[PDB]
Formats: C-alpha cells, structure tokens, sequence
C-alpha cells in the first residue's frame, strides 16, 4: 500500500 | 549528464529445443535515461509482436526492461536483439546463442 | 469512518474571559487538524494548523494543541474580545484512507459581549437627511444583558443588536434599529 | 495570490447553465468545491487530486467539474434549479507539506424562476438625534437599505472620500420584509457613530454605499422600471453646525 | 528468509509532448504486484501478481487516487528542479523515487528507505536509520530545509516502520502460495571445444526463486576466477530467474573443476562436475 502524502521538493 | 550504457542479454525462457515453441527474451539493464529502442530480429528482420515489462530500476538508479516474443528455435535460423540508446553512437546487435 | 464533534455548540460570555473550545474526532489516524473562523454571511478564515508531528501553534491570543489522548484538540482564546464573535470550525484530514477528504465538525458559535461601563439606555428618533418625512428609531447604549426581540406587528421591523467600537476613544456600544411605514407608530412604543 | 473564485455573485434563471471559476497559483495538487446553505454546514461537491482526475463528494448531482491544468478547477451547473441557491466555496491544498486547506472568498448564487422578482435597494441615511448629541456628546448615523432582492449586497461607509471601519456595525444579516413570502425583498441597517464635534463640522461628508449584485448585462429586461443590474446605490449626509 | 516491499516511481519530462510520463511499479521481494502508467488507457493502478486481486474496490480506488496524487507532485518537482538548476525549458529530465521496507526471517522490521534522484544521480535520501537527511548539493539543501519544516522524515518513518511493514505481512500471507515458495534451481553443465588446447565449461542455474543465488568455480578444491565469466542474474519471464558461470580450461583437464550453487531453496549446496 502506497504512501498517501508526498511533499514537493 | 550522468548517462549509462545498457547491458544486454539475449536468451530463451525455457531450455531451447529445436521445433518446440518457446519465448525469446532480450533483457536490457544498467542504462540511464529510460528512453530505449529494443527490437527482436529473425534472420536480420524485425519481429512485429514484441512485448515488454513495466519500467523499473535498480539501487544505483539504472533502468532494466525485459522484451519478449514467442519463437520456435531451429538449427539454422538466427535470432538477435538490436538496441539503440543515447549512450550508444552505433546501434548494438547481440546474437542469440542457445547455450548462453 | 471519521466523525468530528465540537463542544460546546454555543458559547456566550463577557469580554475579557479566557475560553476553551474542544474538537474531538473518532479516527485518530489524521494528517492534520485545522481551525477556522466564519462570521454570518462571510467566508472562512483559517486560524491555525496542527499535526501529530507539530502538535501546537499560536497566533496572538489563540493557541491550539493536539492533545496526548490522540482523539482531541483544544483551542484556547485568551482575553476574549467582541471581535472574536463568530462560528469556530475544526476540520481534520485523513492519513491513510486514500481519499484526502476533510471532515468538519458542526462548529462552535461564540458571542463575546462588550462591557458597557456606563449604560445610558435610550430610544432616539432620527430623520432622513433627504426628507424629514421619513424616520427611524434607534435604541442605544443599553448594557449587554438586554435582549432585543425582533417581534410583534408585521408592519414594524426591528433589527438584532450589534456592537460598534469607537477605537480612537476606546468606546463601544450596543444598538438596534426599528422602523415602520405607518401612522400611530411612535419610537416610544417601538421597542419590546 | 491565493485562491481566486469568480464570480462572487450571480443570479440565474431556472434552466440556465453556469460555470464558476477557481484558480490558484500555489501548485496545489488538490482542488475542491463545496456548497453551504445559510446557517448549514459545508457539503463537498467534487474534488481533484491531479490534472485529469476528479471524484465525487457528498453532493455531485447537477454539477460537473474538470481539471485540465493544475491551476484551474471550474464548476459547471448543468441546468440551474431553485434548490441550487447556495454559497459555493473552492478550497485547495498541497497533498503533502502541512495539507493546509486554502478557501476562496465564496460565490453567492440565487436561482430564480422569474427575474422580475429582482429589485435593487433604495438607500437612505438618517441623521443623528439632537437629543443623542445633547445626552452623550456622540452622534449616530443610520443607513438603511430596503426592498432589495436577492440578498446580494455589500454595505460600506465613506467619510471624506475614505472608507471607515471604526465606529461602524452593520446587521450580520438582512431581514425579510415578508417572512412567509418566497422571493420576499430584504432590508439592512448599519450605524456609523462619531463624536458630536466631528458631526457638527459642516466640511465632513458621510456616504453610505450599497453595492448591489443583480442581473447581468445580457439578461432580458422589458419591464417599466429600470433593469435591476449590478450597481452601487448610495445616500449621503454632511455634518451640520446647527 | 528476509522479505521486502518496495515502490519505484519514474517521471520523465517530454518537452512539447504533453504531460511528463509517470510510471509506478510495486514489488514484494522479487515479484512485481502493481503498476500505473500515465499513458495507458485505464488510468487505474493495476494488478500484476495474482494474490493482490483479492483486494476490494476500496483498495484499488484508494491506490489509484494516491498514485495519481504522486504523479501530480512529481510533475511539479520536474519544474521546480529545472528552476533550482537554472535549466532548459525544452530539455528532457528525469526524476526517480524509491521507498519501502525490509523485514527479517521472523517478519520484524529491519530497515526502511526513501530516496530521490534527479537525472540518475542521488539528490536527497533519508539516512540508513531514518533519523536524518543526506543532501547532495545547494538545490537538495533547499528541498531538505522544506522537508524538515514540514516534518517529512517523521511522516515517512511512521509509514516505513508501521504501515509499510503491516501491508508487507498482509501480502506475504495472502500470496503465501507464491511469495513464500522456494524454487530450487534446476542445474546442469555444458561443454564446448574452444580450440586446439582449450575447452569451455558452462554451469547453469535455471527456474529459481528468489533471485539471490551464488555460483562459483573451484580448481583443485581452490576458488577459481582466472578465465571465468559470470552473467548478471536475469528474469526467465515466468516469475523465475536464471544465471550461469563459465570457465575456459586446458583441454583434457576439465574434471579438476567444480561448480558450486547456493540458493535458499536448496537444503544443501549443490556441487556440479563435468561427467562426459
Ligand atoms: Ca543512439
Ligand atoms: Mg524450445
């Protein structure tokens, strides 16, 4: 199951 | 920028038996960037229905893909894999050997 | 499934009081909790944002914390002011459900009454600057414990009370307006 | 900068289609639309986590959305119905960072069967009572906006050509002149309180302006009275020595 | 033995050719189970291994929505990175990301990963113990400061040490028939005359799973590397792997050489020798 929240670089 | 040339292996899915259907594979790996051109050849001619796996990569970020198509090997028919990538100035042709 | 509950639902207090509003949620797997303010007929203003990794934030007289018992947050409002009057909404976002949809509570409606130090309740009659014929009745300077009923006769209109604040002279006051397009209507018999 | 919704106000005829726009310049992956009826809670219509992706909320019926670019998320009312009269809000955020939600200012739509029910306000300013002035040494002006429909107005006070906020309180909501009548016109009051000395100076000019949002430029209008278009209606008073 | 779950994401800008391309693959050990490709018609996260199809609509809807959000963030990063490096508006660039977890034989957490690359070079990655960041240059330092203000390391560890390990175990159990299967290699040795004084011996290892294996040559009982060739482990195309080791020997002395095969599926290592 994938990570839900990803913060932009 | 940081580019890497593809490694290439041409081989069959099951042990080759003349006259028996099998799958011809061309595994490409260790390259960067991902755009690549891979063709399976039969006596110097492009085999039309070639499929491939989903793009993925290794620990060092280099990519790897499996190209494959069905084939019935024989004693005299020549099979090969032809690869072209930005790191290759000349297309690379690797011949299929039943014991490799 | 997530449910956000906010207690108390309504809150009425005198100015200067330190307030504690609560926002509780059933599913502790949250990404963030956000407090907003909304006044009647206007939009939403974000007040504060807290997360499980940054459990408290402060903005002036406001501070919110994401409590130890992973299913509650408290908003603290120090030295309340009539300007703080509004509906306080709390919302949370999901950490794991794959939808990203926020869940809002029903809100907490807050009314902070101004301290009227020198009440001088009176009803005055104001005339139209363009034609003296028309008039309005103004009930003003009453304390905050007085209620204004928008009631009676279908041809007599009464507004709710509102607080104005003369900042330059640090003075606030309550007032309500009344009017009617009829004869027999005097400002003396207009309020309550 | 931030979230920009347009239009802020709109009057529709039953059956018309309408597109509300929403743009953000923060590179937010997430955009969404809500509707909130007066005194009720926010209800999610649709949302999008990426270009080419949209999903339904609690109430997607009667609405369509598209996300062809990261910046825009338009909401389309397919065929306006009176039940779609509400306040619409666009909200966006990063799907990372703090996940903080950013709300637009709101768009107020009123859907009507008959546009003849749209009326602009009549505005009047009532001058301070001499009895008030003599008892408190303060002077309260009252502005009153009456007979408007729909309830789409923005009232402001202007003293000597500059907008003022100190000494002002406007009713938080207008009152329906006839509560049991649907399409009943509204009224709204406001107060501006100044010191008696400031009111007594005849150089001081007090203006109450009411920005009304009504029919648009292309709506039909053949009634005897002036077409009730978006306009500013105001009333004024000048200070007075005696 | 040990196990792992890992997601690999690749995003490539295509100047004057629409949105960048986004490809996501998921693996448990050496078995791919999911796929997402921004150019495919479905626009769904798709199953690539049998056991995952037992997950319901909520799972597929959720994973699809998460992978799409992921594609949108990488599409933005491509523009941000070009900006940090003050690069070509019409040049093609690549962004890669990998994350996941390792568990031991008892299925308990061993380590986690979260790495990021730009144009095939390390950009920023969480250190081995997940408690700090490694930033390549000034551009990655800019990313690092943003990630530390948003508490990204802590957000990831919550996933890498909890959720990640919980799904890996769920998958391993549901797909036990294939994921916990050990396929010992089928082996054999070939022989070819190279010339008037030499002969080649090729030791094969076929149809094995997992991919980890060790092929070695010995001469007179001692390790042999001179005149040897060992190919990279390769996929057969049916979920299994293949590998071979060869050696050139003087003609007539081929029986002094032995091939040793070590694989998890063998209760004991195999020893091959040329038997005419
Ligand atoms: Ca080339
Ligand atoms: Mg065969």
């Amino acid at each position: 199951s994938l990570l839900m929240w990803i913060t932009q670089c | 920028m940081i580019q890497r040339t593809p490694k290439i292996q041409v081989y069959s899915r099951h042990p080759a038996e003349n006259g028996k259907s099998n799958f011809l594979n061309c595994y490409v790996s260790g390259f960067h960037p991902s755009d690549i051109e891979v063709d399976l050849l039969k006596n110097g001619e492009r085999i039309e229905k070639v499929e491939h796996s989903d793009l993925s990569f290794s620990k060092d970020w280099s990519f790897y893909l499996l190209y494959y198509t069905e084939f019935t090997p024989t004693e005299k028919d020549e099979y090969a894999c032809r690869v072209n990538h930005v790191t290759l100035s000349q297309p690379c042709i690797v011949k299929w050997d039943r014991d490799m | 499934k997530q449910q956000v509950t906010q207690i108390p639902a309504a809150l009425s207090v005198p100015e200067g009081e330190n307030l504690v509003l609560n926002c509780s949620f059933t599913d502790s797997a949250i990404y963030n909790l956000q407090w907003f303010r909304q006044d009647p007929g206007k939009g939403l203003t974000s007040l504060l944002l807290i997360t499980p990794w940054q459990r408290e934030q402060t903005s002036g007289r406001l501070n919110a914390s994401l409590d130890k018992s992973s299913g509650s947050s408290t908003l603290y409002i120090a030295a309340s002011q009539p300007g703080d009057s509004a509906t306080y909404l709390c919302a949370v976002r999901p950490l794991l459900d794959g939808t990203y949809i926020p869940t809002f509570g029903r809100g907490t409606s807050l009314i902070v009454h101004p301290y009227i130090q020198n009440p001088d309740p009176a009803v005055y009659q104001l005339r139209d600057s363009k034609s003296s014929d028309k008039s309005v009745c103004l009930f003003t300077d009453f304390d905050s414990q007085t209620n204004v009923s928008q009631s009676k006769d279908s041809d007599v209109y009464i507004t709710d009370k509102c607080v104005l604040d003369m900042r330059s002279m640090d003075f606030k006051s309550n007032s309500a307006v009344a009017w009617s397009n009829k004869s027999d209507f005097a400002c003396a018999n207009a309020f309550n | 900068m931030g979230v920009t919704q347009t239009p802020k106000f709109q009057v529709l005829k039953t059956g018309q289609s309408m597109t509300l726009q929403c743009a953000q310049d923060m590179n937010h992956e997430y955009m969404s639309w809500y509707r909130q009826d007066p005194g009720m809670g926010l209800r999610l219509i649709h949302y999008s986590v990426s270009v080419g992706m949209t999903d339904q909320g609690e109430v997607p019926n009667g609405y369509n959305v598209s996300r062809s670019t990261i910046e825009d998320f338009p909401l389309r009312l397919l065929s306006a119905a009176p039940s779609q009269t509400s306040v619409y809000f666009c909200a966006s955020s990063y799907l990372g960072n703090t996940g903080e939600l950013f709300f637009g200012e709101g768009s107020r739509l009123t859907v009507l069967e008959d546009l003849k029910n749209v009326f602009p306000p009549e505005v009047a300013v009532f001058e301070p009572s001499e009895a008030e002035i003599s008892h408190t040494q303060k002077a309260t002006l009252v502005c009153l906006a009456t007979g408007f429909y729909p309830d789409h107005v923005e009232l402001s006070w202007w003293v000597n050509g500059k907008e003022v906020h100190s000494g002002v309180c406007t009713d938080p909501q207008p009152l329906k002149e006839q509560p049991a009548l649907n399409d009943s016109r509204y009224a709204l009051s406001s107060r501006l309180r100044v010191s008696a000395t400031f009111w007594q100076d005849p150089r001081n000019h007090f203006r109450c302006q009411v920005q009304f949002y009504g029919l648009s430029e292309n709506d039909e209008w053949t009634q005897d009275r002036a077409k009730p278009v978006t306009q500013i209606v105001s009333a004024e008073a000048w200070g007075r020595a005696d | 033995g040990s196990h792992s779950m890992r997601y690999f994401f690749t995003s490539v800008s295509r100047p004057g050719r629409g949105e960048p391309r986004f490809i996501a693959v998921g693996y448990v050990d050496d078995t791919q189970f999911v796929r997402f490709d921004s150019d495919a018609a479905s626009q769904r996260m798709e199953p690539r291994a049998p056991w995952i199809e037992q997950e319901g609509p909520e799972y597929w809807d959720g994973e699809t929505r998460k992978v799409k959000a992921h594609s949108q963030t990488h599409r933005v990063d491509l523009g941000t990175l070009r900006g940090y490096y003050n690069q070509s508006e019409a040049g093609s660039h690549t962004v890669q990301r990998m994350y996941g977890c390792d568990v031991g034989s008892d299925w308990r957490f061993l380590r986690g990963y979260h790495q990021y690359a730009y144009d095939g070079k390390d950009y920023i990655a969480l250190k081995e113990d997940l408690r700090s960041w490694t930033a390549a240059d000034m551009a990655a330092q800019t990313t690092k400061h943003k990630w530390e203000a948003a508490h990204v390391a802590e957000q990831l560890r919550a996933y890498l040490e909890g959720t990640c390990v919980e799904w890996l175990r769920r998958y391993l159990e549901n797909g036990k028939e294939t994921l916990q299967r050990t396929d010992a290699p089928k082996t054999h040795m070939t022989h070819h005359a190279v010339s008037d004084h030499e002969a080649t011996l090729r030791c094969w290892a076929l149809s094995f799973y997992p991919a980890e294996i060790t092929l070695t040559w010995q001469r007179d009982g001692e390790d042999q590397t001179q005149d040897t060739e060992l190919v990279e482990t390769r996929p057969a195309g049916d979920g299994t792997f293949q590998k071979w080791a060869a050696v050139v020997v003087p003609s007539g002395q081929e029986q002094r050489y032995t091939c040793h095969v070590q694989h998890e599926g063998l209760p004991k290592p195999l020893t091959l020798r040329w038997e005419p």
